[PDB]
């Protein structure tokens, strides 16, 4: 009923689509109305993924509102198998077919396709895309990932990276570099580059690594029991989080905590006399829960920013969010509308607000320095340049991206100061 | 005609994106689920960040398992929004796929809201769901919603039934008054002040090709349709102006004098953009239904050989005027599933591959120079002065 | 479903709680993964399993704006003996509305957080004393409806009540009445004969009322931690129960006997 | 849970003697609480619904009043016919509906002795009428927790009816002292009501209760206690300061 203008999160089937588009060769066929293929635009433009996302909406119309929708789905699955030959295939429904129940899993079993089929139950009215992605990942792990022999080398699986994710593609590369640096080999990244063969091999690792808890906590928790696999908690955004993560995977694997920090310039580039106006600036962090928490641990501990606000939109992650908010002395804004956060920063007026694209836009509307750290973004925020957000190079990226608004502000402030004085 | 397949077109709500630009005193409350909310959020893009009149009230689980509660709550939220937005004078409830399936009485809801709101806010309802509509058709439905309400005028008036930008509609009006009398009344009223007097003798000038049902709704009032090829090039524009002129009565001399400057204005521009289009294969996929007009223009003026002009919704009584200038060579096939025309594109490799945005990037990676028709509705290229700009837009001869 | 969704129904505070917990430890001994759901509003069902009172689902659920998403496993579900997951549902504190709304919410919670997927044994320790929409709210998901009763004709009348209720619910479901279990009652001659008139299967039990002193021997259930002589016979009885349920037995079907036909002496 | 056979009779039979004969409509669908004052279990209890799906003869003109030894002339009730319905059909719509179906206008005094298993968490009109008798409790950890729930109810039913209350008898199955401390914590009363030779001698209880079988209170004198509780003295006082305790404090005993 609530009047929504900018939903931070899409519907959950978008999340399932993100997981499917991320990995290779698993066709997430959908029972969706004609027109719901709009989601393909996100992956084809903002992520600029070349090939069409491996998803086949049934696209039913006023002609199709009865058992004809079931026949549409039947066709969609058998077609998708032959035409778009997968090794694994998803089923599910959007809002419309969620209301017009069609027994998606029953239909998929009715085809009885030789490739595994992952039945997806996606409540599309009370949950959101982060759920959708996590639930889809969990279902495909329980359908394809079975316990098996540990790799003789100590190995880990990165879980969490997901197509159309904030710098996920770069972050996998950075964390892979770091893990290999310690000595840990990455067994299979899922679900951003994995393949159903790789999901089958998931169990072979010694311990999963949670890069993005939003899309990976369910998978890691299930892996803890089914595959007897511990998973690291500290997402390594920023220098301090990187050190903790290094120590954590070191303990988990058994290898020394040596990690090469010769690319760490942020501790030096922020301790410099140049970065002294940055001390005690007010910041309003908003967006993804893990991103916000780690960004706060950076802002208040490695940059000198004073956190004056904090907020989130992952209700799923409200508990750690609130815990951290107490940690910094603030109160977490676990909301899902731009109105609340807008009023919050207007009351607070922090110097550097940062977060979702909305934070940037209503920063501009309020003329406040603006940065981007969280998930909801457009094509510009998806860069072609190597810009991870975790690891040491992630720390440097955070530094530059955060103080760029500040440098712009200082330079424009000067330029207005200069060439301008009382006329007489 | 999707062969039970993936029809890539959007649900009609994406038309609201530019409709809200046209009628600047009109709010659009969409009752779609989070899927439709995400669609508006995305397809609008930067619209969201400047207080757009895009209420996407999401119907949550509480709105499920109940019908009267749902539309009562809708009444409540509407009242709240006019409390936050007193400037609005026409509220546009729109039917969504979730609204259709739950059988929400959008008409009755709009009726009760109008009743308790009065003439100060003339809330209207229409349908823009993907279960019924397809992209542009939403604009058709939205204007058809106001069609019965518009004042009945039996006097001979002209209706500018189209949402062209000011730098387009104003030019059209200026030209029409330059040769004809021009009792032009733009149906997509800029404000409620300019309420057009639709009527029996108020023959309506159709200017946006995708408008199909519009025809029916206006003709119910008696408003006749001019069989004028659609104003989209040296042929469509000239024929449209000519037919509109003789429909109201204009001498050939006056027409020539009025259109002489535009004629030379656009001939040079179209030629200067056509050499990037000189003698190549085209392929229109069914995104938005402008393709027949685009083929009528581009194939004959810029020498773009017409392979297949796909169309999601073909029309006979409206498309006929520009259909006459259409060559028989292009395949008039309707909007199939993406696989069909995609395989056709792969087989008969076209130089320019106009399609939906979803296929634009893949076929671009698949060795097909692509132009997305999505740009067309926003970019003001629907009259004489912008005929060359349209050709330049279609050109896109990007080299590496 | 994907597990043996058992339903421990029948009367209040007489067996059902202790029977459910000790049966859970029995299935733990069998090795199959066990789930005990303390739907009973006493919040006491799992006490012996964990040795401590468990914060109910309703408590944590109200600790957030009734949002299941914020909650996670290991926050509302707590482990017990032999690594048995066990949850509790806190019956409403006279909040009118629905008396089984909390147990329905617990079912929703477990299914949502995938607690109700991997586990093999799910014994819904639901209050069986009363007959109200809420007490049979999880009976839908149930598959074998175990009823526990005492020799006392009040307990037997309650047993008949349970049959009537579960037959009404199974008029729309394939849940089967697994068997009438006596609960530390002594002679079952009456119980066996009552089962005979109902044609119901009189599942065997262990008669002594003091295998446990009380509180399941200071929260240490028979299987959990107990080495008494009668404990051994009872343990054999409960392993017999566990294997009987796990294999599956005859589809016994008691006809609901009217109260007068029940021995009214 | 308790049979209430040892109570429904041996509280207010002396009241039925004193005032107008009680109708004693105590909720006991096992036909095991009120019958002891009557000559037998009398399972009939006008369970037949002579009016088509309605209470027989609409308002039944006192056509049941099963006679008893000490001026009983009462009726009994209790039945789970409907079975199904969340708050609208079974415990939501008790088959008794309002007690006004029975002629309270003509049988003013009524004794309610519901079992007390916090039934009908929906419908909340029954189990709270009348001013003479209330839910009788007993002495057992589950029993004390349940009657604590009964307290929480009547406190939540403070605006309901006339909150007659006046306390409740803790039927002392034995000399358990937990009830005393528990009631001290709740500022309630426990006194004494020993059930003995009642459930096991029911062949004699079926017609006459303990205070009228062979004068079995001759060695089990407890009728003067009730003359304090019921009859002339009535124990009006205050409603013995009821105070329901949440779960942790109802665990004041090891339980
Ligand atoms: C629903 C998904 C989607 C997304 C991602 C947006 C925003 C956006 N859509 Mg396109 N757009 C979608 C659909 C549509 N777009 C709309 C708007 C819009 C325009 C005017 C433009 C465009 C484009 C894009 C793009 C990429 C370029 C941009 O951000 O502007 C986004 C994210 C972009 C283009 O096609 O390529 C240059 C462009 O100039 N769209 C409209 C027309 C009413 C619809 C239906
Ligand atoms: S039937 Fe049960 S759950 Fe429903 S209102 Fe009554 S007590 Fe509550
Ligand atoms: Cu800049």
């Amino acid at each position: 009923m609530k009047l929504t203008l900018w939903t931070y999160e899409g519907p959950p089937h978008v999340g399932a689509m993100r997981v499917a588009t991320g990995m290779t060769g698993m066709h997430y066929v959908l029972h969706a109305p004609q027109g719901d293929t709009y989601a393909d635009l996100l992956f084809t433009m903002i992520e600029r993924r070349g090939k069409r996302p491996p998803v086949s909406y049934t696209t039913f119309q006023a002609r199709d509102l009865g058992s004809d929708t079931a026949e549409l789905f039947q066709s969609a699955c058998r077609d998708a198998y032959e035409r778009f030959q997968p090794q694994a295939i998803m089923v599910g429904s959007s809002c419309t077919a969620e209301l017009i129940q069609d027994d998606t899993g029953g239909l998929a079993d009715a085809l009885s396709l030789p490739v595994p089929v992952v039945h997806l139950e996606l409540p599309s009215y009370q949950r959101k895309e982060n759920f959708g992605a996590d639930e889809s990942f969990l279902q495909i792990c329980r359908k394809l990932a079975r316990p098996m022999e540990r790799t003789e080398k100590v190995s880990c699986n990165l879980l969490g990276p997901t197509a159309l994710g904030f710098r996920h593609r770069d972050d996998i590369l950075e964390v892979t570099r770091l893990l290999e640096g310690m000595g840990i080999a990455v067994n299979a990244v899922a679900p951003m580059g994995a393949s159903p063969a790789d999901i089958a091999r998931l169990g072979a690792a010694h311990f999963n690594v949670l890069l993005y808890p939003e899309t990976g906590e369910s998978a890691a928790r299930w892996a803890e029991k089914t595959l007897k696999q511990p998973y690291t908690k500290t997402v390594p955004i920023g220098v301090g989080a990187t050190r903790d993560f290094v120590a954590e995977v070191a303990a988990l694997a058994g290898v020394a905590p040596v990690a090469d920090d010769s690319r760490l310039r942020q501790p030096w580039w922020s301790a410099s006399v140049d970065s002294t106006y940055l001390t005690g600036k007010r910041v309003f962090l908003f967006g993804d829960a893990t991103h916000v928490i780690a960004a706060a641990r950076v802002a208040r501990d490695e940059m000198g920013f004073e956190v004056v606000g904090m907020g989130c939109y992952n209700r799923e992650f409200a508990r750690p969010m609130r815990a951290a908010a107490k940690g910094y002395g603030l109160e977490a804004l676990v909301t899902d509308d731009y109105l609340e956060v807008e009023e919050a920063i207007q009351a607070l007026a922090p110097e550097l607000i940062l977060g979702t694209q909305m934070e940037r836009h209503i920063a501009k509307r309020l003329g406040i320095p603006c940065a981007v750290i969280s998930a909801p973004v457009h094509v510009q925020d998806f860069p072609a340049r190597y810009s991870p957000q975790m690891g040491f190079e992630g720390a440097n990226v955070l530094f530059d991206t955060w103080i760029h608004p500040l440098t712009m502000g200082l330079e424009e402030h000067l330029l207005t100061m200069f060439r301008e004085d009382f006329e007489f | 005609l999707k062969e039970r397949g993936q029809r890539e077109v959007f649900c009609g709500l994406t038309g609201i994106i530019w409709l809200h630009r046209k009628m600047q005193d009109a709010f659009f409350l969409v009752v779609g689920s989070r899927t439709c909310a995400h669609l508006l959020q995305s397809a609008a893009g930067v619209m969201i960040f400047a207080e757009p009149r895009f209420g996407t009230a999401v119907l949550e689980e509480k709105d499920l398992a109940g019908l009267a509660d749902a539309n009562a709550e809708l009444d409540r939220e509407v009242d709240r929004l006019l409390a936050r937005r007193p400037d609005i004078r026409q509220l546009f409830l729109v039917g969504s796929c979730p609204s259709e399936v739950i059988k929400l009485d959008l008409h009755r809801a709009a009726e009760r809201l109008s009743a308790h709101h009065g003439p100060a806010v003339r809330v209207y309802n229409f349908s823009g769901s993907g279960i019924e509509t397809t992209f542009t058709q939403g604009e058709d439905a939205c204007l058809a919603s106001i069609v019965p309400t518009l004042p009945a005028t039996e006097a001979r008036e002209l209706l500018l039934v189209g949402a062209l930008p000011d730098v387009v509609e104003d030019q059209a009006v200026s030209l029409l008054t330059q040769l004809g009398i021009g009792p032009v009344r733009c149906l997509p009223a800029h404000h409620a002040a300019e309420a057009p007097g639709v009527g029996p003798n108020t023959v309506f000038a159709l200017v946006q090709p995708f408008l199909g049902d519009t025809h029916g709704a206006l003709t119910r009032r008696g408003a006749r349709h001019i069989a004028a090829p659609f104003p989209f090039g040296e042929e469509g524009t000239t024929l449209w102006l000519k037919a509109i002129a003789d429909e109201f009565g204009v001498s050939a001399e006056t027409f020539e004098a009025v259109t002489a400057a535009p004629r030379a204005r656009a001939r040079k521009a179209v030629a200067a953009a056509s050499e990037g289009l000189r003698g190549k294969s085209v392929f229109f996929l069914p995104d938005s239904q402008l393709e027949p007009s685009l083929a009528r223009f581009l194939t004959r003026e810029c020498g773009m050989s017409a392979v297949e002009v796909g169309t999601p919704f073909l029309h006979r009584g409206i498309l006929g005027p520009d259909l006459d200038l259409l060559a028989e060579g292009p395949v008039l096939s309707e909007g199939q599933d993406v696989e069909r025309q995609l395989d056709r594109v792969r087989a008969a490799r076209p130089d320019l591959t106009v399609c939906g945005l979803g296929l634009a990037n893949p076929l671009e990676a698949e060795g097909f120079t692509t132009k997305w028709a999505i740009e067309l509705v926003f970019t003001p290229v629907h009259f004489y002065e912008q005929a060359g700009d349209l050709a330049g837009l279609f050109s896109r001869p990007v080299r590496r | 479903t994907g597990a043996k969704v058992f339903a421990v129904y029948g009367k209040g505070g007489i067996g059902k709680s202790t029977t459910s917990s000790n049966l859970s430890a029995a299935f733990s001994i069998l090795g199959k993964r066990v789930l005990q759901i303390g739907c009973d509003p006493k919040h006491d069902s799992t006490f012996t399993l964990t040795g401590s009172l468990v914060p109910t689902v309703i408590d944590v659920l109200k600790d957030v704006d009734f949002h299941p998403e914020e909650l996670r496993p290991e926050d509302f579900v707590f482990e017990g003996f032999n690594g048995v997951m066990c949850v509790e549902a806190g019956g409403p504190p006279a909040g009118t509305g629905c008396g089984g709304y909390v147990v329905g919410q617990t079912v929703k919670l477990l299914k949502q957080h995938h607690l109700l997927d991997d586990t093999d044994v799910v014994i819904f320790d639901v209050l069986g004393d009363v007959v109200c929409g809420g007490f049979a709210a999880p009976l839908q998901h149930a598959d074998q409806a175990v009823v526990v009763t005492a020799n006392d004709f009040d307990s037997i009348y309650a047993m008949n009540r349970i049959i009537a209720a579960v037959q009404a619910k199974s008029k729309n479901y394939k849940v089967r009445l697994a068997g009438c279990v006596a609960n530390r009652s002594r002679a079952t001659d009456e119980v066996d004969r009552f089962c005979k008139e109902t044609n119901f299967r009189r599942l065997a039990h262990m008669p002594d009322l003091d295998a446990i002193r009380r509180s399941r021997l200071k929260k240490k259930t028979l299987f959990e931690m107990d080495e008494d002589q009668d404990v051994l016979a009872a343990r054999a009885e409960y392993i017999r129960l566990a294997e009987s349920l796990w294999r599956g037995l005859d589809p016994i079907d008691p006809h609901s006997l009217p109260d007068r036909e029940i021995f009214e002496l």
